[PDB]
RNA sequence: GUCUACGGCCAUACCACCCUGAACGCGCCCGAUCUCGUCUGAUCUCGGAAGCUAAGCAGGGUCGGGCCUGGUUAGUACUUGGAUGGGAGACCGCCUGGGAAUACCGGGUGCUGUAGGCUU
RNA sequence: UGCCAGGUGGGGAGUUUGACUGGGGCGGUACACCUGUCAAACGGUAACGCAGGUGUCCUAAGGCGAGCUCAGGGAGGACAGAAACCUCCCGUGGAGCAGAAGGGCAAAAGCUCGCUUGAUCUUGAUUUUCAGUACGAAUACAGACCGUGAAAGCGGGGCCUCACGAUCCUUCUGACCUUUUGGGUUUUAAGCAGGAGGUGUCAGAAAAGUUACCACAGGGAUAACUGGCUUGUGGCGGCCAAGCGUUCAUAGCGACGUCGCUUUUUGAUCCUUCGAUGUCGGCUCUUCCUAUCAUUGUGAAGCAGAAUUCACCAAGCGUUGGAUU
RNA sequence: GGUAUAGGGGCGAAAGACUAAUCGAACCAUCUAGUAGCUGGUUCCCUCCGAAGUUUCCCUCAGGAUAGCUGGCGCUCUCGCACACGCAGUUUUAUCCGGUAAAGCGAAUGAUUAGAGGUCUUGGGGCCGAAACGAUCUCAACCUAUUCUCAAACUUUAAAUGGGUAAGAAGCCCGGCUCGCUGGCGUGAGCCGGGCGUGGAAUGGAGUGCCUAGUGGGCCACUUUUGGUAAGCAGAACUGGCG
RNA sequence: GCGCACCACCGGCCCGUCUCGCCCGCCGCGCCGGGGAGGUGGAGCACGAGCGCACGUGUUAGGACCCGAAAGAUGGUGAACU
């Protein structure tokens, strides 16, 4: 059987990373966390008060506490039966902004720009993601020079 | 053994109560036998008030 | 050779009352015919409601039924109550009211009737407005029996409020250990 | 461990932070007249033997010291019991090891 | 007599048989887990919120008046 | 072009040696009465402006070390899934997809925010 | 003599004599915890797996603010030398931070100073095993009293991961706290809240042996027989060739290495049997195998004859009588 | 032959021997239908659904409790009644997480082979020397550029597989109020009114509340892997089977 | 648009407890009684749903689905064998 211990092995996890030690940088205290803003949760053995257990390492959730110098966050855990969405207090080092969120409101900003033109206009223009479609057909030109004979090289002992 | 939220109880039957369980086949045969000795009473005591005192 | 799971292929909604009387079945059997014709689903939810045991079918009080009344818009509309209506005690003025129910209390009777309203059954109702045009649905507190207290979360779980099953309340029989701070912990 | 006999800490009767006066909690006698004790002495009497049972598997070696704080101000005269951690060496007062000394 | 220790065979079958799902996600989440201080602001809040509640009825009046001027002049 | 004060990213910024700095500025530097603290005005603090780029600092250079980024290593090592594939085994080959890291060989040697100065 | 009290009292009575376990016992604690691996780059994951550690210690080794840089090395200076004290330089931490280990830290989280006891009191919320229940430990807050620094701030124990304990009973502390029963007063007692006394089998029985005189309900979940997989060990056979053999490796051998065969030894596992498969030898008797002792037929020599060992087809026929146990 | 000793008792030249074919506690009746977590058995048909040997706790290990797997009862809604919200052992698009395979040790730590330049530094045996860093090598720990082989409890690097998210109405854009919180103005949160809809691919109708039997001895197989020489051996991870 | 039942949340109310505080009443002016705001605990209120009977399943106490011990206690009978 293995022990319980709340740091049990996180030799790797809660370790900086090569020639990144000492003073940790001051943009993570001065960068601010609003409710329900998407943040994943890193673990930073630099600071031990405030930081979140290993199972909650990497895994991302929405911000509905902010105190003086840490955040509440609820995060999904799935415990050998089911999802539940639980609520922890981190401090602000071991957090970071997801800009997957940011992405998708890049996204919408734009939709809302290619929906307010285009519609006096009255063209319809087409909003959703397509997947990768077939390439297109086209023309391949051997200007002159012709294609490459590729022959297998021969075996040869090199070692 | 408990079972999922069952209420907790201690039924009192750990004495030998089916040798002293009193049944009550006998409850018309007594009421009848009441009646009949206080109709009785009452043809006792003719001028006298069938409750008493 | 298909890989369905037949686990849940089965539904387990009720087709017909599981009563044997008589005039609900032949309620039922009106209501099958002005369901399966008519457009309207106020047919078909009566019918649902009809299907319903006894416990699905909460009684419903006199105040609940005005108060429902009393909201702006449902002016002259007759009230439809699968359950029964029972009267209300703690409720004075009542005004004339439009109420269709398989059963009403005698006491919630006499006050309908005193002030002037009219009480119809299933069958009135259908004669009346077949399609259920100007019909408020009404029912009663489904979660109004003391059943409920008694699930949920169990007791001895942090914040769970649920009422345990104790033969009778007492200073003796719980708030002990696992109820107070002072012996072993609470929840 | 090593503690002062004076504490300056916070009074629940006076409510702010006072010198208090610190010495080691003791038991007492049962007093013989408990509503246990005599519950245990009215069970125990007669025949039967021992009813309750005896504690004869001891493991740990040390007690929690408890420190009775009593405030020092007149008119409020407080105490209260405070606990410390485990520990099988206690004294007050004790040397306080003038860092930065010889050793011989 | 030594039995098996532990182990995890059929414990994920087990799980994907009912179907493990995420938690139910609903608008208006609890505020239990808030500063009490921030909860006392917002109760403090709401609970005067009824004061300025004709200020309030008519700055929507006007707006509602500008908004049918600006439509009437639409149209 | 550049300097100071406060910084952000924390070596493209670090380390070793050599060369050059016009003006402001940063400093060296002159003293201990006052404020201040030491065995010593060495450090710190204070009062200054006779000298200087000697030093710090800034800029440049080293077929410089290091660091950052590329080619090679290499479709190699490894690896999801497949076969009634080989082999006595150890192990290996193929189909279907992904894809490394040394040695070796190229390029570069801080950008930038706010406020305030000089070359007017 | 009658009744209480104390001592003695296996003469007599009741009962107990933990658990895991490659059978049980013996040995150990893998029984409560912590570190790295196991562990297959979220997490979690077994064995009597591996390397270990704990039931402490600290009035400072806690909390602040300031100043310095440690281990080590080089160059130097009367005693002074490899190690005593002073000075300069290099010095990414190779020192130290109590412990076991891991992580983390350089005008610190280390050393020295000055002040102090946030190691104080009280509601809740959350995290680690989780059933998402406790205990222990921990994290953000909030309401008061504070400490320190000029201040921003930090601190409600130890830089983080371990150092600990339910019911009942006893003991201490607190309220101008409640009851103590028909009312009133005072002792006493019972209550509410917060600590302690302890259950190491550590979610917590009060507990010594033997039975070959033994008994019962069961187990082939579990041992002592045989038979099963394997061959470490035992036995047997090859491959290379440094050498033994007067000269010469292979007439006969063969080290340092290496590849196999057998279940005629002992081992490992517990697969069949505990509603029973009679548990060693010896006597008698039948058959089978060759890894051939001798006889039949041959190859070989360090085979001159005799004697001889080496190898081949080869189990047809033989492999004895006794002293001891 | 008569008589005496009767069951925790008798008697025993002592064997736990005898005490009415029973004696390490005789026989008969009653408590008593004593208890058993242990054996054995458990009675008609058809239809539908249909499991587990796993979590933690228990003087717990042949057993229970608790979750899990399962069945039943329903209930709330959407609609092939030309007019759909949500959910998924899936993939794609962007964003993070890791330290295993691999590789390296001319990079940190540990191990380790061999040559070149080093009185670096000292010391042992030696030879030419009274000695001498004077010449000569040598073995000891070290260095300067190299070189051979390694690490589950090493790592500068570092995959494949995999784990969280977001892909819109519970969202954006305005206008105005409240705040005993925070601030120079400002924040930040909460309240009300108004304008804008198919938000990647494919498939599914979804959600919710109670009563709840049995199970808590497993085994085998591709791949990874622990102990062991090996085992039809013991013990793990994913998936699939028998059960 | 009015919006049943129901779910999530925000508020409100009752009792116990903690903190800060300002006023009310008198037959007896006191170690009297009452009220507020802000947290928290409760099996509570927030226009109700219970009672009686019957049936089905599950959990128990009883003999407890049927049969099964080695034992324990009470009262009597045996020295016709030994
Ligand atoms: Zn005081």
């Amino acid at each position: 059987t293995n022990t319980k211990g709340k740091r049990r092995g996180t030799r790797y996890m809660f370790s900086r990373p090569f020639r990144k030690h000492g003073v940790v940088p001051l943009a993570t205290y001065m960068r601010i966390y609003k409710k329900g803003d998407i943040v994943d949760i890193k673990g930073m053995g630099t600071v031990q008060k405030g930081m979140p257990h290993k199972c909650y390492h990497g895994k991302t959730g929405r911000v509905y506490n902010v105190t003086q110098h840490a955040v509440g966050i609820v995060v999904n855990k799935q415990v050998k039966g089911k999802i539940l969405a639980k609520r922890i207090n981190v401090r602000i080092e071991h957090i970071k902004h997801s800009k997957s969120r940011d992405s998708f409101l890049k996204r919408v900003k734009e939709n809302d720009q290619k929906k307010k033109e285009a519609k006096e206009k009255g063209t319809w223009v087409q909003l959703k993601r397509q997947p990768a479609p077939p390439r297109e057909a086209h023309f391949v030109r051997t200007n002159g020079k012709e294609p490459e004979l590729l022959e297998p090289i021969p075996y040869e002992f090199m070692a | 053994a408990p079972s999922r939220n069952g209420m907790i109880l201690k039924p009192h039957f750990h004495k030998d109560w089916q040798r002293r369980v009193a049944t009550w086949f006998n409850q018309p045969a007594r009421k009848i036998r009441r009646r009949k000795a206080r109709q009785a009473r009452a043809r006792r005591i003719a001028p006298r008030p069938a409750s008493g005192p | 050779g298909v890989d369905i799971r037949h686990n849940k292929d089965r539904k387990v909604r009720r087709k017909e009352p599981k009563s044997q009387d008589i005039y609900l079945r032949l309620l039922v059997k009106l209501y099958r015919f002005l369901a399966r014709r008519t457009n309207s689903t106020f047919n078909q939810v009566v019918l649902k409601r009809l299907f319903m045991s006894r416990t699905n079918r909460p009684p419903l009080s006199l105040s609940r039924m005005i108060r429902k009344m009393k909201l702006p818009g449902r002016e002259g509309k007759t009230a439809v109550v699968v359950g029964t209506i029972t009267d209300d005690v703690r409720v004075q003025e009542v005004p004339k009211l439009k109420v269709c129910a398989l059963r009403v209390s005698s006491r919630a009777r006499s006050r309908i009737l005193k002030a002037g309203g009219k009480i119809l059954t299933f069958d009135q109702l259908a004669l009346d407005s077949p399609k259920g045009c100007g019909t408020v649905l009404l029912s009663g507190p489904r979660k109004g029996r003391e059943v409920y207290r008694h699930f949920g979360k169990a007791p001895g779980t942090p914040h769970s409020h649920t009422k345990p099953y104790v033969r009778s309340k007492g200073r003796k029989f719980e708030r002990a250990r696992g109820r107070r701070a002072s012996r072993g912990y609470k929840n | 461990v090593n503690v002062p006999k004076t504490r300056r800490t916070f009074c629940k009767k006076c409510g702010k932070h006072q010198p208090h006066k610190v010495t080691q909690y003791k038991k007492g006698k049962d007093s013989l007249y408990a509503q246990g004790k005599r519950r245990y002495d009215r069970k125990q009497s007669g025949y039967g033997g021992q009813t309750k049972p005896i504690f004869r598997k001891k493991a740990k070696t040390t007690k929690k010291i408890v420190l009775r704080l009593e405030c020092v101000e007149p008119n409020c005269r407080s105490k209260r019991m405070l606990a410390i951690k485990r520990c099988k060496h206690f004294e007050l007062g004790g040397d306080k090891k003038r860092k930065g000394q010889v050793i011989q | 007599a030594k039995s098996k220790n532990h182990t995890t065979h059929n414990q994920s079958r087990k799980w994907h048989r009912n179907g493990i799902k995420k938690p139910r996600s609903q608008r208006y989440e609890s505020l239990k887990g808030v500063d009490p201080k921030f909860l006392r602001n917002m109760r403090f809040a709401k609970k005067h919120n009824k004061k300025g509640l004709k200020k309030m009825q008519a700055n929507n009046a006007k707006a509602m008046a500008a908004r049918a001027e600006a439509i009437k002049a639409l149209v």
